Order: C-alpha cells, then sequence, then structure tokens
C-alpha cells in the first residue's frame, strides 16, 4: 500500500521542500509516498489520532506549535505512535530533538538527499 | 504585652478599612510615568515629512536584533524625507525588542521616540512584526501626505534646525 | 637587504631600506592617522594627515613619505605634543567642510574619517562658518556615484585611475577650495 | 619571560577582523598584550602581601610557584603556576599575614590565541581580617586543560571549578565530581570557548531575517 | 466529555457559551514563573493591580488545577523538558501565555542557552512582548485570552473550526516572504 | 537504610523554588537527610552573549542576570568598564550620588521582594501583598526616572543613560517619608509574629565558619554576626561620604537573616536621605565626549526621544559631534586590553565581576559572581537535618535570585 507521511509546518515553503526531497516514490525499491500536509498543530494531532501513517516529519520550528512538542505528545498520546522526524531550525536544538525521541532529526536548511536517506532509513 | 505579636491582625483590619488601591486598569488604566519605554513610534515633520532618514542607528543600536530597516533615495518623484535617505522599510520585531530604549538614544534625527502607549499582544508570531505603515505617528492636522516635495524654500538642514511649519 | 635601524616613538626596530614611516610605524603597532597614504600607491603626502615629529627636522614629516633613514628618531602623535597637535589641526581643517552626512553616508560605520576623528579629532566642531558644498551626488560612470562634498581630495583614486590602472578617467579639477574629482565633461 | 601575554594579534586599522572595508588600512599589526609584571614597588600593601608571601614561601619555591605578578588599576594579580596552585592557595588561607579567608569564586576566561596558556582560572581572594583582596591567575594549554582544583583549601570553589569546567572544559583534576553545573550533563561542546558558536538563530521580520551578531560584522 | 456531544443546534451553542464565559472567568495561571517576568507577573497579582479581580488570583501549584500557563521567563534548553511535563501534566482544556519577549521568541538572548519560544515546546495560546511586560501589559494579553476562550467552539463545531483553521493556514505566505517595499 | 527514605524533587516547578531551582532531597520521613542542588533551569548563555555585543550595550544584558538587583549589576558593570578605562576619578558628583541613591532603593525593593516571597512560603500570603504595596512605591520611581520597571538600563559606563526628571528629586522624598511608615505596615505581620518567630528562629542555621567556608555573603554571612559590608570595607561608587550602619545579627539562622533584610532597608532608607542630601546640580555624564554617551533623552509631545538641541546639533551644525554619536552610539567605546575584578555589596552578597578588554568595542570577558550562586551552597548545610518545612523557610532566607545563579 501506499504510505502515507505527515508532514507538519506552518510554512509552506519547508512542506515544498519535503515534498521535493521526497518523491512520490523515493528509493523505488520501495512502496509509493502519499502527503497528508498539516499546519496547525491541532489538526497534526487529530491526523495522527486517526493514523495509518508510516511517517511524520514535524518542522521544529512551526510557529504556534513546534514540531518538537508536537514530536513529544504524539509519542506520549498516540499508541503505536509512528517514527517521527524533526527539523531542526539550529544545530544547537538538537540536544531538545534528542528528548523529543523523535527516531532522527534533519538540520534546516532541509537538505535533500539528507532527509531522504533518513525517511529511507525509519520507512525501512 | 503580647500585644505586639498580633501587630499584623491590626494591620489587615486596619487596610479592611481604608480603601482598596488597586489600579482600575482597563477600565481605568493607571498612570504611566511620562518617560516610559512604550512603543516605539516613528514621527513626522510639521510638513508630513517622515523624520526617519533610514540611517539604521537605531537598529545598529538594538541589543536585542529587534530593528530592521531598508534605506532608499528620496527623489522629487516620490519624497518621504528631507535629505537623500528615507526609512522605506522599518519593522519592529516586538517579539525580539527588550523596550531598552537604546535605539532612541541611537536615533539622529528624533524620528523614533517612545510613546507610554503600551498595549500590545496578538495570537501570532508574525502579527507582533510591526511594520512601518503600524508605526508611523497619526497624521496630525495641517500636515500632507509623506509623498511630497520639502516645504518651498526649506532645505533638510532647515528641517534639522527645526525651522518648518505646516 | 640593507636594514636600517631607527626609534619610533621611544622604541626601536630595523626595516629594509627605503621604507617609509608609515609603514615602519604600521609594523611596530603605531596607527599614525593617514587618508592619502596607500601602501599600493606611491605616495603623496597630499592630505598631510600622517605628521610626525622627526629629531633634527623644525617641521612636522609626513611619515607617508619621509623614507627611514639611520639613526633617525620620530615621535608620533602618541609622544610627541607637537605632532598631536599637528594632526589634531589637520583632522578639524578636514572636518570643516565636510558633510554633516553620516547617517546618510553609505561610509558610515567603515569610514576612515570617521575612525580617524574619533581617535585623532578634537570633541567638537570650532568651525561656525559656511561650508562648502557641492551638488551631489552626481555619477561618473553607470556604476560610481561622487559626492564631492565628503571627498577629502586625498587624490588615492585618481592616483589609483592612474598608478594601478592605465584609467586617467577622472581626475583632480578646479582649484583652491574648489577642487574636485570628476569625469572629464561627460565622459 | 616578563614579555607580555598576547591574547590577539590586530590587523589593520579600525579593528577589523579579516580584509576591511577600505584598501591600504590593513597593514598595521597591533598586537594585544595584557599587562606585564609589574616592576618590583607594588602599591598600597600589594608589596605588604606578596613580600609576607614570598617570606612564607622560600625563595625557590616563591620562584617556582610564582610565575608573574601584574598590578594594573590598583588591583594585583597574581599569575600563579600551575600545579603549585594548591600550595600557594593554602599558604594564602592560612597565613596570619595574609588570610585570605575567602575565595569568591573562579572564573574562567579563554584566549585561543595565547600559546600554551590558552584557558585561564582566576581565583578572587579577600582577606576580611586584613581587608585585602587579590586575584590569582592559573594558565592551562587547550591540550592540557587540567588544572588542581583547590576544593580542600577553598570549598566555595567546587560550584565554581565546575561552572567553569562546564564552560570552559578546564579539568579541575581531584575534584570530588566535575559534573555539569548549568548545561545538561548530555550537551556536546563548552559554551563559554570562543571556538563554541554562539548558536542563535535569524531573527524574523516581514520579508527577511536578521543572522545573530556572530556572523554580522564587527570590528 | 458528554458536553460536547450535543447536537449542533442551540444546546451545543449555549453550552459553548456558557463554558467560555465560565472558563474565561476562573483562568487560573500555574504557579510557574521563571524569570524577569515572574517578578512582573507577581507584581500583577500584587495590590497595586489585582489579577484576583478578573477571577485568577488562585495562582494553583499543582499543576493538575491548573488551567492557564503563563510561562512569564526564559525557557533554557535545561528547562524545555521540564516546562513541558508541567504543561502535559495539566488537564485539558489548558491555555499557554508566552509572557515576554524571552517566552515568546527567545527575546534578546538569542544564544544556544535558550530555546527561542516556548512555541518550540508547548503550543502558545497567546504571545506578549515586554522585557518584562508590565503588569497592564500582562491584563491586557490575559483579557485577549478571555476573549479567545470565550469564542471557543465545542464537538462538532469544533472540530469544523479545526479543519477551517487547518485550510487557512496552509495559504498564509511565510513571513520570509512578505517581501514588502524591501525592495 | 534505604527502604525508608524517599527522594524528592522540590523541582523547578514548586511555589518555594522560584520556578527554576532543583532541590533533590533525600528524606527520612520528612526530616531532610541530603539536600543535593541542581542548578541551570534559568541559564540564559548571557555571559557568553554580551561578548558579540559592544559595551553599553551589554549593560542591556547584565540587568537581566540578577533581575531583582539591577541597578547592582549594572552598577558592578559600569564600575568594571571605568576601571578598564581608568574613569572612575572622572565620574561626576551627581551620576556617583545617583547610583547610590539607585542602588539603596533597589535594595529596598529586592529585600522587600525577598520577605515578600518568603512569607507567601512560610504561608504568610498578606506578606507578599505588604510587601510589593511597598515595592510598587518604589517601582513607580524607578519607573519615572528610567521609564522601565525593572531591567533598567539607566546606569552606564562613565555616568547615567540620563538625567532625573525634574519630579523625580520629589518622588524620592515621598519615598523617604512613606516607606518607614509602610515598612513597619510589613513588620507589624513578621517581625514579633509568634507564628513567623517559630518558623524562622533557629532555622537554617549556618556558623560563621560555614560561611567562610562556602564563601557566603550578604545577610547570611552578616547574620552570624560579622560586620563584613563591600560598602564599608573596599568603598565604591563613593559610599565613603554615607553615614550609615553595617547591620548584623548574632542569630546565624534564618530569623536573623530576615532581620538584617527588614534593618538592612531602614538602613538604606537613611543613605537615600543622604543622597538627596548631598545632590547639587550637575553632569551625570563624564564630560570626556570621545567616552560620553552622547544621546541626549528629552520628552515632548510625540514621546521620548532624542532632544530636539541635540539632533539640531549633530545634524545641522556639529560635524565632530555627529561623527561622536555616530561613532559611540554604533561601535561603541573601545576599552583598553586588560582585566578587571570589581565587586560590589548586592543585597545577597558580594556580586563580583571579573571583565576583560582586548581592545575592542565589545567586552572579552564579564564573568559575574553573582551571590545567589555562591549562597547556594548553603542549601545542604542550613536543610540536612532539619524539617522540609524548615528547608523552605532556609532557602527562603538565602533569598537566592535564580537569574544570577544561572546567568
Ligand atoms: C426556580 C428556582 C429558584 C430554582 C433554583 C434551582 C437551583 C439554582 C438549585 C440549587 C441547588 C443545586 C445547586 C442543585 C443542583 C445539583 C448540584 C448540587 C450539582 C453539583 C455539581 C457539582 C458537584 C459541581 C458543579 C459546580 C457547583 C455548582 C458545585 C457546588 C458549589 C460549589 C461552590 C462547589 C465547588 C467550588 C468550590 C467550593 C471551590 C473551587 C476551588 C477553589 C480553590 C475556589 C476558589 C478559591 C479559594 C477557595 C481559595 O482558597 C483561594 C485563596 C486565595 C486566592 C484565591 C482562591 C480561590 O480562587
Ligand atoms: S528611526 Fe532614526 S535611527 Fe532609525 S533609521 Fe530612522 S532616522 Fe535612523
Ligand atoms: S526598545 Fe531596545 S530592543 Fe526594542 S527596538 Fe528599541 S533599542 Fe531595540
Ligand atoms: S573621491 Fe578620490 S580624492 Fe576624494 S576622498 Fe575619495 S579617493 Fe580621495
Ligand atoms: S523577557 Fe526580559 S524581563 Fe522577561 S524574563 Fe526575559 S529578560 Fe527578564
Ligand atoms: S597620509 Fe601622509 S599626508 Fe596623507
Amino acid at each position: 500500500a501506499p504510505l502515507r507521511i505527515l508532514v507538519y509546518s506552518d510554512n509552506p515553503r519547508t512542506r515544498e521542500q519535503v515534498r521535493l526531497a521526497l518523491g512520490k516514490r523515493i528509493h523505488p525499491e520501495l512502496p509509493e509516498i502519499e502527503y497528508v500536509d498539516v499546519a496547525t498543530a491541532p489538526m497534526a494531532i487529530s491526523q495522527m489520532d486517526a493514523g495509518g501513517f508510516d511517517l511524520a516529519i514535524l518542522d521544529g520550528e512551526a510557529t504556534p506549535a513546534g514540531g518538537m512538542g508536537v514530536a513529544k505528545q504524539v509519542k506520549d498520546e498516540i499508541d503505536d505512535c509512528p517514527p517521527i522526524l524533526v527539523l531542526t531550525g539550529r544545530a544547537d536544538d538538537a540536544w531538545l530533538a534528542k528528548w523529543s525521541r523523535a527516531e532522527a532529526a534533519v538540520p534546516h536548511p532541509i537538505d535533500p538527499i539528507r532527509l531522504s536517506d533518513a525517511v529511507v532509513s525509519l520507512l525501512r | 504585652k503580647f500585644l505586639d505579636a498580633l501587630a499584623g491582625f491590626a494591620v489587615t483590619l486596619g487596610s479592611m478599612f481604608k480603601k482598596p488601591i488597586t489600579e482600575g486598569y482597563p477600565e481605568k488604566p493607571g498612570p504611566v510615568a511620562p518617560r516610559y519605554h512604550g512603543r516605539h513610534q516613528l514621527n513626522r515633520y510639521p510638513d508630513g515629512l517622515e523624520k526617519c532618514i533610514g540611517c539604521e542607528l537605531c537598529a545598529w543600536a538594538c541589543p536585542a536584533d529587534a530593528i530592521y530597516v531598508e534605506g532608499a533615495d528620496n527623489t522629487a518623484d516620490e519624497r518621504y524625507s528631507p535629505g537623500e535617505r528615507y526609512g522605506r522599510v522599518y519593522q519592529i520585531n516586538y517579539l525580539r525588542c527588550i523596550g531598552c530604549g537604546l535605539c532612541i538614544e541611537a536615533c539622529p534625527t528624533r524620528a523614533l521616540t517612545m510613546t507610554t502607549e503600551y498595549e500590545m499582544a496578538d495570537d501570532n508570531r508574525a502579527d507582533l512584526i510591526w511594520g512601518k505603515d503600524k508605526l508611523l505617528a497619526p497624521l496630525q492636522e495641517g500636515m500632507q501626505a509623506p509623498p511630497h516635495d520639502m516645504a518651498p524654500g526649506k532645505t533638510d538642514d532647515d528641517y534639522y534646525l527645526g525651522n518648518v511649519t505646516p | 637587504v640593507e636594514m636600517v635601524s631607527l626609534t619610533i616613538d621611544d622604541h626601536e626596530i630595523s626595516v629594509p631600506k627605503g621604507t617609509l614611516l608609515i609603514r615602519a610605524a604600521e609594523l611596530m603597532g603605531i596607527q599614525i592617522p593617514r587618508f592619502c597614504d596607500h601602501p599600493l600607491l606611491d605616495p603623496v603626502g597630499a592630505c598631510r594627515q600622517c605628521l610626525v615629529e622627526v629629531e633634527g627636522q623644525r617641521k612636522p614629516m609626513a611619515s607617508c613619505t619621509t623614507t627611514v633613514m639611520p639613526d633617525m628618531v620620530v615621535r608620533t602623535q602618541f609622544t610627541s605634543e607637537a605632532a598631536d597637535k599637528a594632526q589634531r589641526g589637520v583632522m578639524e581643517l578636514l572636518l570643516i567642510n565636510h558633510p554633516l552626512d553620516c547617517p546618510i553616508c553609505d561610509k558610515g560605520g567603515e569610514c576612515p574619517l570617521q575612525n580617524q576623528a574619533m581617535s585623532n579629532g578634537r570633541p567638537e566642531t570650532r568651525f561656525e562658518d559656511v561650508k562648502r558644498t557641492f551638488p551631489k551626488p552626481i555619477s561618473i560612470s553607470s556604476q560610481v556615484l561622487l559626492d564631492r562634498e565628503r571627498c577629502v581630495l586625498c587624490a588615492r583614486c585618481t592616483r589609483f585611475s592612474s598608478q594601478i590602472a592605465g584609467d586617467p578617467f577622472i581626475d583632480l579639477m578646479e582649484r583652491g577650495a574648489l577642487q574636485q574629482v570628476g569625469i572629464g565633461q561627460d565622459k | 619571560g616578563d614579555e607580555p601575554e598576547i591574547i590577539a594579534v590586530r590587523r589593520g586599522m579600525f579593528g577589523n577582523r579579516d580584509t576591511g572595508d577600505t584598501s591600504g588600512y590593513g597593514r598595521l599589526v597591533r598586537p594585544v598584550a595584557l599587562p606585564g609584571s609589574t616592576p618590583r614597588p607594588y602599591g598600597g600593601y600589594f608589596d605588604a602581601v606578596m613580600d609576607r608571601l614570598a617570606e612564607v614561601l622560600g625563595e625557590e619555591r616563591y620562584a617556582m610557584s610564582i610565575e608573574r605578578v601584574v598590578v594594573y588599576r590598583d588591583q594585583l594579580t597574581i599569575e600563579v603556576s600551575r600545579v603549585q596552585l594548591p600550595a600557594v592557595a593554602s599558604v594564602l588561607r592560612d597565613d596570619p599575614d595574609l588570610r585570605f579567608e575567602l575565595c569568591l569564586g573562579v572564573s574562567g576566561v579563554h584566549y585561543p590565541e595565547d600559546t600554551g596558556r590558552e584557558l585561564h582560572a582566576v581565583y578572587p581572594l579577600m582577606s576580611i581580617t586584613h581587608n585585602r583582596r587579590i586575584q590569582l591567575e592559573v594558565a592551562a594549554p587547550d591540550a592540557d586543560p587540567h588544572i588542581p582544583s583547590l576544593y580542600a583549601v577553598y570549598p566555595t570553589t567546587d560550584w565554581h571549578e565546575r561552572e567553569t569546567y562546564d564552560f570552559f572544559g578546564i579539568i579541575f583534576d581531584g575534584h570530588p565530581s566535575l559534573t555539569r553545573i548549568e548545561m545538561p550533563d548530555d550537551w556536546e561542546g563548552h559554551p563559554q570557548r570562543k571556538d563554541y558558536p554562539l548558536g542563535g538563530i535569524p531573527v524574523e521580520y516581514h520579508g527577511a531575517q536578521i543572522p545573530p551578531p556572530d556572523q554580522r560584522r564587527s570590528y | 466529555g458528554l458536553e460536547e456531544r450535543l447536537p449542533g443546534g442551540i444546546l451545543l451553542s449555549t453550552v459553548e457559551t456558557v463554558a467560555g464565559y465560565v472558563r474565561k472567568g476562573s483562568l487560573w495561571p500555574a504557579t510557574f514563573g521563571l524569570a524577569c517576568c515572574a517578578i512582573e507577573m507577581m507584581s500583577t497579582a500584587g495590590p497595586r493591580f489585582d489579577i484576583a479581580r478578573f477571577g485568577m488570583e488562585r495562582f494553583s501549584a499543582t499543576p493538575r488545577q491548573a488551567d492557564l500557563m503563563i510561562v512569564a521567563g526564559r525557557v533554557s534548553q535545561k528547562m524545555a523538558p521540564v516546562l513541558r511535563q508541567i504543561y502535559d501534566q495539566m488537564v485539558e482544556p489548558k491555555w499557554v501565555l508566552a509572557m515576554g519577549v524571552c517566552a515568546s521568541s527567545g527575546g534578546m538572548f538569542n544564544n544556544y542557552a535558550v530555546v527561542q519560544g516556548v512555541d518550540h515546546v508547548v503550543p502558545v495560546d497567546i504571545y506578549l512582548p515586554g522585557c518584562p511586560p508590565r503588569p497592564e501589559m500582562l491584563l491586557h494579553a490575559i483579557l485577549k485570552l478571555h476573549d479567545k476562550i470565550q469564542q471557543m467552539p465545542l464537538g462538532v463545531n469544533r472540530e469544523e473550526a479545526i479543519r477551517e483553521a487547518e485550510q487557512a493556514a496552509l495559504a498564509v505566505p511565510p513571513t520570509i516572504e512578505l517581501k514588502g517595499l524591501l525592495r | 537504610q534505604a527502604g525508608e527514605r524517599i527522594v524528592v524533587n522540590m523541582g523547578p516547578q514548586h511555589p518555594s523554588t522560584h520556578g527554576v531551582l532543583r532541590l533533590i532531597l533525600e528524606i527520612e520521613g520528612e526530616i531532610i537527610t541530603e539536600a543535593r542542588c541542581g542548578i541551570g533551569y534559568l541559564h540564559t548563555g548571557i555571559e557568553k552573549n554580551l561578548e558579540y555585543r559592544n559595551w553599553t550595550q551589554g549593560v542591556t544584558f547584565v540587568t537581566r542576570m540578577d533581575y531583582l538587583s539591577p541597578f547592582f549589576n549594572e552598577t558592578a558593570y559600569c564600575l568594571g568598564v571605568e576601571k578598564l578605562l581608568g574613569i572612575t576619578d572622572d565620574i561626576p558628583e551627581r551620576a556617583s550620588v545617583i547610583r547610590v541613591m539607585l542602588m539603596e532603593l533597589n535594595r529596598i525593593s529586592s529585600h522587600l521582594v525577598a520577605l515578600a516571597t518568603g512569607g507567601m512560603e512560610l504561608g504568610a500570603m498578606s506578606a507578599m501583598f505588604y510587601g510589593f504595596r511597598e515595592r510598587e512605591e518604589i517601582l513607580r520611581v524607578f519607573e519615572s526616572i528610567t521609564g522601565l520597571r525593572m531591567n533598567h538600563a539607566y546606569i552606564r559606563p562613565g555616568g547615567l543613560a540620563a538625567d532625573l526628571p525634574d519630579d523625580a528629586i520629589t518622588q524620592v522624598r515621598r519615598l523617604v517619608e512613606i516607606l518607614p511608615k509602610r515598612l513597619k505596615d510589613l513588620e507589624d505581620l513578621l517581625n514579633e509574629n509568634y507564628i513567623w518567630k517559630a518558623r524562622t528562629v533557629g532555622v537554617g542555621y549556618l556558623d560563621l565558619t560555614g560561611c567562610m567556608a562556602l564563601g557566603i555573603t550578604g545577610p547570611i554571612l552578616r547574620s552570624t554576626g560579622l560586620p563584613h559590608d563591600l560598602r564599608k570595607a573596599q568603598p565604591y561608587c563613593g559610599y565613603e561620604n554615607y553615614e550609615f550602619d553595617v547591620i548584623t545579627d548574632d542569630r546565624c539562622d534564618s530569623y536573623g537573616r530576615y532581620i538584617i533584610r527588614v534593618k538592612e532597608m531602614h538602613e538604606s532608607v537613611k543613605i537615600v536621605e543622604q543622597c538627596l542630601a548631598r545632590l547639587k546640580p550637575g553632569p551625570v555624564m563624564i564630560s570626556d565626549k570621545k567616552l560620553a554617551w552622547p544621546a541626549d533623552l528629552k520628552l515632548g509631545p510625540d514621546g521620548l526621544g532624542n532632544s530636539p538641541e541635540h539632533i539640531a546639533k549633530i545634524m545641522g551644525r556639529s560635524m565632530e559631534g555627529l561623527i561622536h554619536h555616530f561613532k559611540l552610539v554604533t561601535e561603541g567605546i573601545r576599552v583598553p586590553p586588560g582585566q578587571v575584578y570589581v565587586a560590589v555589596e548586592s543585597p545577597r552578597g558580594e556580586l563580583g565581576v571579573h571583565m576583560v578588554s582586548d581592545g575592542g568595542t565589545r567586552p572579552y570577558r564579564v564573568h559575574y559572581r553573582d551571590p545567589s550562586f555562591t549562597n547556594l551552597q548553603a542549601v545542604a548545610a542550613t536543610c540536612e537535618g532539619g524539617m522540609v518545612a524548615d528547608a523552605i523557610a532556609a532557602v527562603a532566607s538565602i533569598d537566592p535570585v535564580m537569574g544570577g545563579v544561572d546567568r
């Protein structure tokens, strides 16, 4: 089946950048990727509560609610939560990314190949 | 007499017959000091020309990097301030501004002042990045639109010396 | 590599034959104020900003043009009160006609004139008269805008465009207080 | 040597950290020297202190222990030699003529451009009985940032020595437990070092952003 | 809760109005000062003003009872886990007020040590400038939060509002792209 | 053994711990057996962030460190800058008098906050409100003089950011008149109150030897009877010309510290009276224009700004004036290279500042030996063996302001 990836960010350009790094089919040895984009913490949480996601990418720099806070929340609140990848706006934010318990963390600006490799590692 | 240990009671009882001292904000806001570091304001000369010359000295001095200024040329077709420069873009990030006042002391034209207005809060990170059009002081009476030539015969020096009128 | 030894201020150093006083004072850590000097331009000693007292010399000498001789003694503004007075007077004369343009001048913050007026200038103006004025800016090309009032007439632009590049399409023009860097007419 | 410590070497006029915004001004070479050792008659009680110290220590021990003496702005700095720090501190605290009871703390200061002396720990000591105060300074290399802890002599230093480690990596050997006090135990790097980046983020603005102060130009 | 499962007619509307009224009128803060802004928060509770006037005298010491979090200070890195723990340990509904430039965006301390906005770790309801915001500004921000609380949907209305807000949010161009007269 | 002792966090988020202080207590039922201290929950990077700003700008940072004693932090910073510049002997008398007046009013304010927070910690709820009424009385003066309620940037290298507003002196005279009475109203709640004394007498005992060993200073040290105050020993900013009594106690415990603070408030009122007495008109900034802060703030119908006279001077007449304004505002003074450790008697003890300059316009190093940081070494001594309720009283008595602790 297609994999659904929740990409969370209120910056549209970061969402487009994530969708560019990950094509419809990343690593052609892998299934097709379906993108549900969310720009608000409540919607991201509700979509996670719906479930069925293989990975969620949470922009650590999301304005009204950072992706690290959402990451910790989703790991505390959804049973069988899918692996979380975080985009960090700062190198010193790594520690918080460690605290967010996200399986991986990709610093801004989104490096396409680095993000694709991280995702493939999480979705494999 | 052991009464001293009870003095506190005398206090609290007494206070519950003296009138409460609370300021009645917001129905009756309190008097903030005249010198208070309120919201920055961009001012104009009496003819309406913007005082700011876009020198970025205010932003230079800001310890918080809370001011962003881009200068641009005044020209006859469009003049915003006396002289060759004016602040085309003027943003203050009030979620970085610490109200220190160093900007004011930095400004060489008194274009930047601090009002006593202080009420400010918004639900958006971005709604508190106040732009030039939010900051420019209200177009007082006798002023004309900012895009116009200097007062007839007057020159930037005449403006800085205060020798201008509507 | 004939080395000549001399004392600048109280201290002593040894430098290649032919080295200028300003270069030596640079090498020993002393900031002699300077505008017209340039290491890569032939010295011109025009602005007279870099004056220093030299032993056996009645007049102050432009350190930018004074070739080092053996056994010379030199005292900069850091130790020569006379040299200090000379430099500060040159600074004042340099600022009297200068526009009050620092907020609008692009060079503001990176201006050698500002910095050296701080380090080697009087606290405030003594000049209550009328400043020289030019209509400004004026383009000397599609790229370069000239502001003649701010020009300290150091001739570094002209000296570069002649010595370094064979492009004397600007020169010092007019005379006296009216001297100004300029292109020919419209070329 | 009596030559001063150069913590930095400014190149060019106007404090340019790099090539410079105007040509021909970058040729100056101004070393940034801290004050050198004061000649001898140290002002005020300083002589009275140091002489007493030189008496309590031997000539050989005093010469091996005290690397430099610097009086600056009527403040006495004893640039003490590493390794010998506990002995000198014990002498200062215990000697009735010195009796510097109160060590006020430890402050690290990083001089990456000072060869072999990159990290300096400063110990402000005060003698309440004599109403005196001085500052010990111990220099350690970056490659061997180990300094002897003064814990046995000044327990007050325990936290300071910890913070200084956390912030500079100065390893106070012999300290009970040099755990980070301010930063998380898992934190990487020592922030107060110059090599550590400021770790700021750009300030946002409508259509623009201002990079942190450590990225933008300075003089 | 059952109160949100009411039919979308007048019952749910009136319940929303009354619940918003009550929650805005009894917005107990958590006893969670951090820094300078914590002192100004105490000053706001102090007699010269009276935060108690707005039903907010009870600074709840236990997160369980607290319905509001005035961050009111600078969230260091080492504090973000603790601040998040306290937030998560309040019981819903809960709102967060980023008091001060430090709490809202990191303020002057654009550094490694500071998180640069609690928004990184907890959802922020209202941002409050100032360094520190004077108590009148804190009361203003709290009144703006009262207005936000009163106009709060519930149940099916809550879901519809989340959908509408999500759709609207997807379109706003990012702040870095709002190039105005900026050449 | 283990099984009868619990390990608990007084934790950051706790009403008595100021939100960012973590006391890890090993308690045998409810007696404190060990009191580990966890710090850095308020670390802000100020000491490093300073290094990327000019002098006279780092002031805005330092006042944020120990936010209850802003004027003390600023005075320490600016005195360090002046000592480095060698300008300590050239500062105007009026600036020094205003500095003493502001530091002492700040001492009153800081002790009021200490007493309020302690009293509410120990259940004395009305202590908070009465102490904060008194504190607001002083914060109005601070707002008038500086335009800010806290984190003022009023005290600047070589003087002050500006001179007192014309009404300021009368506001401070009113303070000198009323602070005795309002402070007495506060004292009626606590001073002789049987429950308050029972709650702090003998509690948090710390020997003079303990204070010396941990480097304690301020009220904690002076509660041991030692009359050590940096204002009398090692005078600074002209305290030599003020008549005031070094407040000391013999109890060596929490109540002794409380009484020391209550009396230090009165001594501050007395020094403020003296300041007003010896406050003659004059400049507030060094006359050396090469270093003096060039801005002259003045109010108008359009708010606080540069005085129009200054604008005229630097934009129409004075070229050297314009250059000096531009450079001192943007680049700022550059201090001669060197080190200096300068200490002040902050309300919580010997607030020291190690300042290092590399000849540049930005500080090379500014390390604050904040007294609160060292005083928190006394949590073990003053809490271990006592009751947890008594440990709260001890910690309150230390009066730790965590901003200065973590900086
Ligand atoms: C036609 C006609 C006349 C009809 C009349 C019908 C009518 C109105 C009925 C009256 C009889 C009733 C009420 C029957 C209905 C059924 C019923 C009793 C339901 C109860 C439901 C329930 C358990 C709870 C819902 C709310 C409710 C109405 C409960 C009872 C009333 C109260 C007051 C209960 C709880 C509230 C309470 C006492 C405490 C709240 C907690 C706190 C901390 C209070 C506030 C507070 C305190 C107490 C501090 O200590 C404090 C100290 C310093 C600073 C600030 C504070 C602070 O904020
Ligand atoms: S507000 Fe003042 S300092 Fe800022 S750009 Fe305008 S004129 Fe310059
Ligand atoms: S008040 Fe201070 S921080 Fe705010 S814009 Fe002005 S100078 Fe910058
Ligand atoms: S324009 Fe030419 S002569 Fe004038 S200051 Fe510049 S380099 Fe010197
Ligand atoms: S925003 Fe300003 S006043 Fe508030 S805690 Fe931070 S530094 Fe202090
Ligand atoms: S630099 Fe020597 S005279 Fe100009």
